[PDB]
């Protein structure tokens, strides 16, 4: 292959005032979108089953 | 030879608080003994002894269940 | 520990309520399931 | 809050600690899920947000290294303690293991038939596969070294080879592991034998796949040229780890396949 | 921006409160757990209805003190506060990572929660001990929630432990060696050590645990050949040291309140004092069986036990005296920590001799599992390691909020706390020398009296607990602001101001290689 | 970053008014002391 | 056994090259050799209704939840004797 | 059994239960000197005047206090210790009983010569007779001879259970598949209560255990009776 | 019941070339089985057996010395 | 057992020293109260002469030629029996 470590150190050294988990792109973003969703979706569906089991249900 | 049995005596194999063993092995060599003496035709008046042994520190559940996995065949111990 | 005085003071009669509201909010959610121990355990 | 003049890393806000939180949640309860109202849903999510925490958590690692240079001498002395203090802990976890091996073992239960291995149990035989295995594990311990002073020297070639070969061969011993769980004529839930076994041997199992992946990201790392000849971590960590599941697996071969069987 | 402060922290301040937070709300939790018990046990009868809900509440009364207000609070509270503070650190060594550590305390507590509503929750006790927690006789989720929130709980400790060794050993000022950082530091780093070691041990335990429950392992099931003992083994093989690991940092926080209020430049002894505290940790890794004198181990492995047992007091006998040394010649200031911390010196010692007593595996027979154990561990954990929060909490509160408490208030507070747990407790050694189990929802008419005594006491104690949360409104309320602070030159944590910036040691201090 | 810092500043919740503050921590505190009260009655409450 | 292959068994890239493949390369090979000219199948063992064999105190949580997960039909019977 | 008001330990009904008061006695001593000392100190050293804020020599004093209390603890340990040897000691019965904890109830087996067995529950507290106690009595008593040297094996069949009897310095765990033995010897008749100890669910305070000690003569003929 | 013996029979035990322990034990089950049988009141036909594999495997010199050794009472076996 | 006394069990010679006095020696103390506070006296063996013990295939170059380097009479029976 070929070295192009100088040219991503570049890219996130640019004094962009983006937080290193984004400062990537485009991508980081929806990465972290899609992780956060799934994190809350899940977790909300989570306390449902709590719920539905809290209760005897049979 | 006794018959003037009061209970299992002190037996120095098994000196300490647990005598899971001590009703194990005295249960296993009766069945042991009661073959070979049934086996070569014999005494069994000889395997007497383990049987009182055994019969007093044994629980009851657990002497039940033995003789039923004998019975079966699925006795774990080998006698 | 030396302090400036307090910026907002809080009068006699302020703490009054306050440590009312306080030890209200501690005893009446558990004295009203308390008081109704029976009403649950009859089924 | 002026310009620091010490040597550590502040690092920036990150969101993946609260979702690396979220994520244990639902795999536990969706283990939870699985195990009585059997259903997968939920732990199939958990085992998603994981993977994409774990891969984002140590992508901005990387980024933090590799691309902006916080770490310096100071906080590669810091990553070295949290790595060996990490892998100790993996010690005391498997030592669980072991003591409830030689408890069973030494003193079997009349239930058992008073005697090790169980009445009833028909144990591999040492010589055979797992002996294989055992020689597997220990030439990748050989060829991981070959690995790392290639890398000192700065030879690209022969780090890549070397770590290649590691890598295969930790999956080779994957494979033959997994043929024989499914060969063998007892189960996990042939009482105390098989629980002790396969819970033993598999979470083993587990790490040697922890470690085969560090490996292979390893791999992928070299391959774009992220390590200089003096500064990589990233593989120093991943050869201890790959020795402590080398040592753990010797401890296994004599104790419970050897000795114990 | 509420988010990226509060829920995507790196900063050991910011962490390090959202722990006291936790740490408090659970307290309340814990507190009302204890007064469902007294409340059950007040009068001859039953209240509750159902002996499993008693259960199910002693248990639960124990993992939230334990787990969720004890821990939490010192060392992930005053640990992260304090900890870089005094070793002039600018954050800990993993600021990402730490702060997982605290995000899964939550989501473990939860399924606590989550345990104790599904089913018939888990009246199972602390100890969880199998068969009564097997698959067979708590049949259900219950038992399985609560070892995962143990699980969760676990390695957000063991993360933790890896941080603060790190960060204790690693990044203190060039000069500094370990024999110069403060005696709560070199707590927390034994206490750190101890975690990282005894949780794994724990967490094998459960999850042989739960495999019996739901793979068809046997570990514990004799009829596999199992052996539920060996879960005890495993389970106590933590749990000694986790006794240990829930008042060392206590033992820190003390020396310093002594050190500071009698105005003296140093403690007593203090490599006498880091010696006590390797010791202690030590020896703590080699007792475990004496919770388990009555289990059928043999003769001589249980007189083994007994004398490891015993030696734990010899260090412990040094720090005692060595506060007590501390405080000679001292120029005393009557402060509420100061307070605080005179009555656990005292209380500590009462439940420790007490635990000398029960340290006799032959007196052990007929002591143990009575409520004079229970006596114990509440002067030691109820009067010792909540005692030592409380000082802590009225000496730092100030660096921390930049306000100070109403003085007298808290003088009020400490004195009615003090008779409560004693009235509640010091009745429960007579229960139990005469017979008394623990975990029995109702008693024979002859223990009626101490009882009674006992659960009166719990409402005085509660009743301090209600007005410690006014007595923190109040110093929020009035706003008195801190000026100045005495002995800054002994006690780096306060340098900086109170509260410190957000960020600190931004240039590092200054410390010559003399 | 520029987080603010001072004195009711480094805290999660807002302390300018202490009345809306008694609320807060009233609510806080009381959800906390309040929970073990409705598991015992619910409970109770399935048999 | 024991082991002495003369010296040089550290330090060099070209020393452990040199053992990765003259000592544990070719070690793998031997046994593999042996793990084949060996490993042919063991006649599946007689069933007996052993009680501290096949345990079920609950049923798995997958399939009909009598088997084990890598249930092997030639060599692991169920609770009732092997399946076919 | 505990009376109204109770303080110290039940009565001893037997040898080593004895010795455990005597014991206890004697370590109680050392406690209340230590915890008296304790407090003396703490409260002499809060009140002076006089101040020596400056730095004290360490090591000098600390030897004192290592020394002495490694000296107090041999003196509880050697006590402690011999006791424990003795309820170990062996011992030769005359007669064997084994008894087994289930869930909420526990029972007898005698079968040294005959296949004797019975369950013993708990008389709920309004089927008792007047003079009864509350939790405490069991409809089938376990009846003994006094003054002789029973050997007592404890297991369970379900969950953990303990087997104590406080007054005869008695306590030993019910462990499914594990027979615990332990050694019991009564030197007066009577009746000595007991308590499940080991939390066993649901009803773990509700499985009490009493003991019955009359003379051999009286135990034979109620064996008979039992079948 | 066997006295139709023609040799000591493969014995699983010791399936190995060395059969030094085949000698021994069976020398010393039967003196074990001859105690028990004369200690209880019994037949000895049973022990009969283990007389005849070990003294069909068991060299003349060796037998003759541990009898010498039990007559003296320094016989190391557990009998 | 096991192990982990907090930290400070490498680097610096006040550090070894430390363990030297704290760690160390006080377990010889220990031991040496143990080995003390049980070591009394094993009441001497009863003699029986059994063969394979009080070997003599060549007398001892010393003394008569029939009594060990080391011999205790208390303890050590000659092939013949206890000395006195
Ligand atoms: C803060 C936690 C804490 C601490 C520090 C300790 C400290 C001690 N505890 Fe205990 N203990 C518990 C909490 C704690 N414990 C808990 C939770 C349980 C019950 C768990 C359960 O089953 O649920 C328990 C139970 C427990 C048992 C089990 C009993 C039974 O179940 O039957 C035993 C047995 O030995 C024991 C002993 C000790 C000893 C010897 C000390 C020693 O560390 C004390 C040393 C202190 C002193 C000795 C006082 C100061 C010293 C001097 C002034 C010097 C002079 C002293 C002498 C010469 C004697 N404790
Ligand atoms: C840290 C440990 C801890 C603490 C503090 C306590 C506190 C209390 N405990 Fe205990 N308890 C245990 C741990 C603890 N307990 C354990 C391990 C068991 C055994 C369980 C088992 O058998 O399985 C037990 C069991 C137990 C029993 C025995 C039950 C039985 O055997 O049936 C009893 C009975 O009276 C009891 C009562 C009390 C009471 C009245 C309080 C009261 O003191 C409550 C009063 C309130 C406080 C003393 C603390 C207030 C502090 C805060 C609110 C935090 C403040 C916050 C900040 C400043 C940041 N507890
Ligand atoms: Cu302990
Ligand atoms: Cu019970
Ligand atoms: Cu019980
Ligand atoms: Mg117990
Ligand atoms: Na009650």
């Amino acid at each position: 292959f070929e070295n192009r470590v100088a040219e991503k150190q570049k890219l996130f050294q640019e004094d962009n005032g983006l937080p290193v988990h984004l400062k990537g792109g485009a991508t980081d973003n929806i990465l972290y979108r899609v992780t956060m969703t799934l994190c809350l979706g899940g977790t909300l569906y989570s306390l449902y089953c709590l719920g539905w089991a809290s209760f005897p249900h049979k | 030879k006794i018959k003037n049995y009061q209970t299992a005596p002190f037996d120095s194999r098994f000196p300490n608080q647990n005598q899971t063993r001590n009703c194990w092995q005295n249960y296993l060599d009766f069945h042991r003994c009661e073959k070979a003496m049934t086996a070569k035709g014999g005494d069994v008046s000889v395997c007497e002894w383990y049987r009182r042994v055994y019969k007093s520190l044994c629980p009851i559940s657990w002497v039940s269940t033995w003789d039923d996995r004998r019975a079966e065949g699925t006795f774990p111990g080998k006698i | 520990i030396t302090a400036k005085p307090a910026k907002t003071p809080t009068s006699p009669k302020e703490q009054a309520i306050g440590l009312s509201v306080t030890f209200l909010s501690f005893l009446l959610p558990a004295g009203w399931v308390l008081y109704h121990l029976d009403n649950y355990k009859k089924s | 809050m002026t310009h620091q003049t010490h040597a550590y890393h502040m690092v920036n806000p990150s969101p993946w600690p609260l979702t690396g939180a979220l994520s244990a949640l639902l795999m536990t309860s969706g283990l939870t899920m699985w195990f009585h109202f059997n259903s997968m849903t939920l732990l199939m999510i958990g085992l998603t947000t994981n993977m994409l925490t774990m891969y984002q958590w140590w992508r901005d690692v990387i980024r933090e290294s590799t691309f902006q240079g916080h770490h310096t001498p100071a906080v590669q002395k810091g990553l070295r303690y949290g790595m060996i203090l990490f892998i100790i802990s993996e010690v005391l976890f498997f030592t669980g293991f072991f003591w409830a091996f030689y408890h069973s073992s030494l003193a079997p239960t009349p239930e058992l038939g008073g005697c090790w291995p169980p009445t009833g149990i028909h144990p591999l035989n040492p010589l055979e596969v797992p002996l294989l295995n055992t020689s597997v594990l220990l030439a990748s311990g050989v060829s991981i070294t070959w690995a790392h002073h290639s890398l000192m020297e700065g030879d690209r070639k022969h780090m890549l080879q070397a770590l290649f070969i590691t890598i295969t061969l930790g999956v080779y011993f994957t494979l033959l592991q997994a043929s024989e769980y499914y060969e063998a004529p007892f189960t996990i839930s042939d009482g105390v034998y098989g629980s002790t076994f396969f819970v033993a041997t598999g979470f083993h199992g587990l790490h040697v796949i922890i470690g085969s992946t560090f490996l292979i990201v390893c791999f992928f790392r070299q391959l774009k040229f992220h390590f200089t000849s003096n500064h990589h971590f990233g593989f120093e960590a991943g050869a201890w780890y790959w020795h402590f599941v080398d040592v753990v697996w010797l401890f296994l071969y004599v104790s419970i396949y050897w000795w114990g069987s | 921006m509420f988010i990226n402060r509060w829920l995507f922290s790196t900063n050991h301040k910011d962490i390090g409160t959202l722990y006291l937070l936790f740490g408090a709300w659970a307290g309340m939790v814990g507190t009302a757990l204890s007064l469902l018990i007294r409340a059950e046990l007040g009068q001859p009868g039953t209240l509750l209805g159902d002996d499993q809900i008693y259960n199910v509440v002693v248990t639960a009364h124990a993992f939230v003190m334990i787990f969720f207000m004890v821990m939490p609070i010192m060392i992930g509270g005053f640990g992260n506060w304090l900890v870089p503070l005094m070793i002039g650190a600018p954050d800990m060594a993993f600021p990402r990572m730490n702060n997982m550590s605290f995000w899964l305390l939550p989501p473990s507590f939860l399924l606590l929660l989550a345990s104790s509503m599904v089913e018939a929750g888990a009246g199972t006790g602390w100890t969880v001990y199998p068969p009564l927690a097997g698959n067979l006789a708590h049949a259900g989720a219950s038992v399985d929630l609560t070892i995962f929130s143990l699980h969760l709980a676990g390695v957000s400790s063991i993360l933790g432990a890896i941080n603060f060794i790190t960060t204790i050993i690693n990044m203190k000022p060039p000069a500094m060696s370990q024999y110069q950082t403060p005696l709560f530091v070199w707590s927390v780093m034994i206490t750190a050590v101890l975690l990282l070691l005894s949780l794994p041990v724990l967490a094998a335990g459960i999850t042989m645990l739960l495999t019996d429950r739901n793979l068809n392992t046997t570990f514990f099931d004799p009829a596999g050949g199992g052996d539920p003992i060996l879960y005890q083994h495993l389970f106590w093989f933590f749990g000694h040291p986790e006794v240990y690991i829930l008042i060392l940092p206590g033992f820190g926080m003390i020396s310093h309140i002594v050190t500071y209020y009698s105005g003296k430049k140093e403690p007593f002894g203090y490599m006498g004092m880091v010696w006590a505290m390797m010791s202690i940790g030590f020896l703590g890794f080699i007792v475990w069986a004496h919770h388990m004198f009555t289990v059928g181990m043999d003769v001589d492995t249980r007189a083994y036990f007994t004398s490891a047992t015993m030696i734990i007091a010899i260090p412990t006998g040094v720090k005692v005296f060595s506060w007590l040394a501390t405080l000679h010649g001292g120029n005393i200031k009557w402060s509420p920590a100061m307070m605080w911390a005179l009555g656990f010196i005292f209380l500590f010692t009462v439940g420790g001799l007490t635990g000398i007593v029960l340290a006799n595996s032959s007196l052990d027979i007929v002591l143990h599992d009575t409520y004079y154990v229970v006596a114990h561990f509440h002067y030691v954990l109820s009067m010792g390691a909540v005692f030592a929060i409380m000082g802590g909490f009225v000496h730092w509160f100030p660096l921390f909020s930049g306000y100070t408490l109403n003085d007298t208030w808290a003088k009020i507070h400490f004195a009615i706390m003090f008779v409560g747990v004693n009235m509640t407790f010091f009745p429960q050694h007579f229960l139990g020398l005469s017979g008394m189990p623990r975990r029995y929802s109702d008693y024979p008419d002859a223990y009626t009296m101490w009882n009674t005594i006992s659960s009166m006491g719990s409402f005085i104690s509660l009743t301090a607990v209600m007005l410690m949360v006014f007595i923190i409104w109040e110093a929020f309320a009035s706003k008195r602001e801190v000026l100045t602070v005495d002995l800054t030159t002994t006690n780096l944590e306060w340098l900086n101001g109170c509260p410190p910036p957000y960020h600190t040691f931004e240039e590092p201090t200054y410390v010559n290689l003399k | 970053s520029h987080y603010e810092e001072g004195p009711g500043k480094n805290i999660p919740f807002s302390v300018e008014n202490k009345w809306r503050l008694l609320a807060m921590m009233t609510l806080f505190f009381g959800s906390g002391f309040a929970a073990p009260f409705f598991i015992v009655r619910h409970q109770l409450l399935k048999k | 056994a024991s082991a002495a292959k003369g010296d040089h068994g550290g330090t060099g890239a070209r020393t452990w090259r040199f053992l990765t493949f003259g000592l544990a390369l070719p070690s793998v090979a031997l046994c593999t050799l042996n793990s084949w000219l060996h490993s042919g199948h063991r006649e599946r063992p007689a069933f007996i209704p052993y009680h501290h064999l096949r345990i079920r105190t609950k049923p798995f949580s997958w399939g009909d939840g009598n088997h084990t997960f890598f249930h092997n039909p030639r060599v692991n019977p169920l609770p009732t004797g092997y399946e076919k | 059994m505990a009376y109204p008001m109770q303080l110290g330990f039940q009565d001893a009904t037997s040898p080593i239960m004895e010795e455990l008061l005597h014991f206890h006695d004697h370590t109680l001593m050392i406690v209340f000197l230590i915890s008296s000392l304790v407090l003396y100190i703490i409260s002499l050293m809060l009140t002076t005047k006089l101040t020596h804020t400056s730095t004290m020599d360490a090591q000098e004093v600390e030897t004192i206090w290592t020394i002495l209390p490694a000296i107090i603890l041999i003196l509880i340990a050697l006590p402690s210790l011999r006791i424990l040897y003795m309820m170990d000691e062996i011992n030769n019965p005359s007669l064997t009983v084994k008894t087994m904890g289930h869930q909420w109830y526990w029972s007898y087996e005698y079968t040294d010569y005959e296949d004797l067995s019975f369950d013993s529950y708990m008389i709920p507290t309004s089927e008792l007779k007047p003079g009864e106690l509350r939790l405490l009595e069991v409809d089938n008593r376990v009846v003994l001879p006094m003054e002789m040297t029973i050997r007592m094996l404890v297991s369970s069949e379900d969950v953990l259970h303990s087997w104590a009897v406080p007054s005869l310095g008695l306590k030993t765990d019910a462990i499914p598949g594990r027979l615990n033995q332990t050694t019991l010897m009564s030197s007066r008749p009577g009746l000595y209560y007991g308590q499940c100890s080991e939390i066993c669910g649901s009803n773990h305070s509700f499985m009490p255990i009493v003991l019955e000690l009359v003379p051999l003569k009286y135990f034979e003929k109620w064996s008979a009776s039992m079948l």
